[PDB]
């Protein structure tokens, strides 16, 4: 009767920054 | 008059390739791959307790 | 690209807050005093805590005196994981042209040599501080040489 919950990995990446220079606002989440 | 020199043979060594899985220590891991990590800045892990 | 560029790579650590990390995106045209020409360095070797001696961080007149024991380099691009600077003495870029940024209050001209000076001016000593790491970055001031000799001259005469 055990309950299994999938682990959640939270991470954010900015792959395009490597392709090009960027100057994103600090508050906003890219 | 006849003389010579000789090589009585060469000896090599064999590196041993070690899979981390073969170690008993892999019991502590859980080995999962990011196809992409380097992009990540700050990742978190989240689970219910 | 060893002789043309030289990508000395300042690594960025893992734990930096996004307000502190996005504060480095405005650190484009700067001057970084590399102690050596290693291809992999850390911010602690760049920041002012590398500059400090035993117990004593010197004054602005002494802050010159270990610039010239080091290697000035200019940040080329601020990636999220690293900061790349080419040293001035070895090789500038592919084409040999890098961009600075006037942190001076002074306008430049073409062809004039540019000396870099510690932050001596009033309302000017702006050190970008890493709150997530407790590190300060004393960014020097690029100045015209008809000023940069007099500014040293006022400090030496004051002592």
């Amino acid at each position: 009767g055990s309950i299994l919950s999938t682990i959640e990995v939270a991470s954010h990446r900015r792959l395009f920054d490597f392709f090009a220079r960027v100057r994103s606002d600090e508050n906003s989440l890219y | 008059d006849v003389e010579f020199d000789a090589l009585l043979g060469s000896y090599c060594n064999t590196l041993s390739l070690v899979r981390f899985l073969e170690l008993g220590l892999s019991v502590a891991c859980v080995c999962t791959k990011f196809p992409e990590l380097a992009y990540m800045n700050e990742g978190r892990v989240q689970f219910e307790v | 690209m060893i002789t043309d560029c030289f990508e000395a790579d300042i690594a960025i650590p893992s734990g930096i807050s996004r307000p502190d990390a996005a504060a480095l995106q405005r650190c484009e045209g700067r001057v970084v005093f590399l102690p050596t020409i290693r291809r992999q360095l850390a911010l602690a070797d760049v920041a002012h805590e590398s500059f400090v001696s035993g117990g004593v961080s010197p004054d602005t007149l002494g802050l010159l005196l270990a610039y010239r024991r080091r290697f000035p380099a200019v940040i080329t691009r601020v990636l999220p994981t690293r900061i790349v600077a080419c040293p001035v003495d070895l090789g500038l870029t592919h084409a040999g042209t890098v961009n600075l940024r006037n942190t001076s209050p002074v306008d430049l001209c073409n062809g004039d040599p540019v000396s870099l000076v510690p932050p001596v001016f009033e309302g000017q000593a702006t050190d970008v501080r890493l709150e997530s790491l407790d590190l300060t970055l004393r960014f020097p001031v690029p100045l015209p040489t008809p000023l940069a000799r007099e500014i040293v001259a006022r400090l030496v005469a004051r002592g």
